[PDB]
């Protein structure tokens, strides 16, 4: 299982 | 160096040499990270974060727009302000001071909060979140414009970090300044919205509740390309 | 320009380091021509160099950007491994700060994705006994990473199966099966599955751990994907 | 079965 997230951070 | 006698002039009886030495070390916390390391190595700090409480009101606009400047530095810097006993105070600015000394304690809080998890969580137990989030509606547009950007800041922090946010009221008047009449404003509301998004499943329910969906929908034709990547976002987490 | 991006990952200034570690991090998540072009560059020995510097800033930045390149394709997760990446992205695992610990367990549950001899490198570098004690203590954000990066390794073969059940996975892999979130409930139930379809002497270890009557609850499920791995683990159960 | 995931 792959995943990506975007990031919370600036 | 010439710093560690500014330092020693914050504590002069002399108003002008007081002021004189503040407005020195102020240009310093301005002029980027390593004149803000030099700052801490002089041990310009803990006197500094002390004439936040300071009787004279343009002693205490210049100390914190110099800690506001100091708390643009990296993380290492950060902790350095924390450590000197910055939020206490800071947050305190928030319910006692003029709105000019207001926005620059948004300011520091708000950069203090781009900083690590643990950084974020050092701002929550220094009370930051209820006076922050009082903010977004009793406050002039350019305070509510720093306000939102200090809870975007602390949103993209970790889940329970979120849940203190959510408990704090956030929501209500973050999903209504989706639809505020400043783009800034609305840049900064997606971004936390999109952040909030990004939590648990009772975090999502929370959003939902809100009525984040049709203010977000309304966002989706946007001619702004990151408020559109932060809407479809928000609404792709909405509706999984 | 990348090259000269990668040559500023070992600068002596921190700002221009952490500018240059952005820009990468921003092209390791621009999907898999842009984490292929980063290769190429030579990114990923100086990247995983930074997992061992002084900066917990950079470190954080750092493991975003390995994150990122290891949900490339399994030739991707290759170069990582050959970058010398997996043994101090699990010594993370012990003594970095919560948010560092985050990432990492990410960063792992990606490379785990890959194929068995890339799941038994995650093995070799001590990956399971720091993953199963996340199980427990953890944040519950941290505890749905752990459990999918444990549910992948359990997709692997009948030996890497026995390796979680050494490092003690059973007994919290069950306790999850009827956590608060269905999130991890549904890696729980797909991991326990994964472990049913092993040979007969792991299949009664989860039968020890109580697995058959937490199944059964399970397979009333209003979630169909948890319904599915719930009566396929059961059915393993009773042959 | 499959045991993978993608």
């Amino acid at each position: 299982k792959r995943k990506r997230k975007r990031k919370r951070k600036r | 160096s010439e710093l560690p006698q500014m330092v020693q002039q914050l504590n002069s009886p002399d108003q002008q040499e007081l002021q004189s030495a503040l407005r020195k070390l102020s240009q310093i916390a301005s002029g980027g990270n390593e004149q803000i390391q030099k700052l801490i190595e002089a041990g310009a700090l803990s006197p500094l974060v002390k004439l936040l409480d300071d009787a004279s009101e343009e002693v205490i606009q210049e100390a914190v727009w110099a800690i506001a400047n100091i708390a643009s530095g990296n993380n290492e810097q950060i902790q350095k302000l924390i450590e000197a006993g910055a939020l206490s105070p800071l947050v305190k600015l928030l319910d006692d001071a003029s709105e000019e000394v207001i926005q620059e304690a948004v300011w520091a809080i708000a950069n203090i909060a781009s900083g690590n998890n643990e950084q974020i969580q050092k701002l929550i137990e220094a009370g930051a979140l209820s006076p922050l989030v009082k903010l977004l509606d009793d406050a002039s547009e350019e305070v509510i414009q720093e306000a939102v950007w200090a809870i975007a800041n602390i949103a993209s922090g970790n889940n329970e970090q979120i849940q203190k946010l959510i408990e704090a009221g956030a929501l209500s008047p973050l999903v209504k300044l989706l639809d505020d009449a400043s783009e800034e404003v609305i840049q900064e509301a997606v971004w936390a919205i999109a952040n909030i998004a990004s939590g648990n499943n009772e975090q999502i329910q929370k959003l939902e509740e809100a009525g984040a969906e049709p203010a977000l929908e309304k966002l989706q034709s946007s001619p702004n390309e990151e408020v559109q990547k932060n809407a479809q976002a928000a609404l792709e987490a909405l509706n999984s």
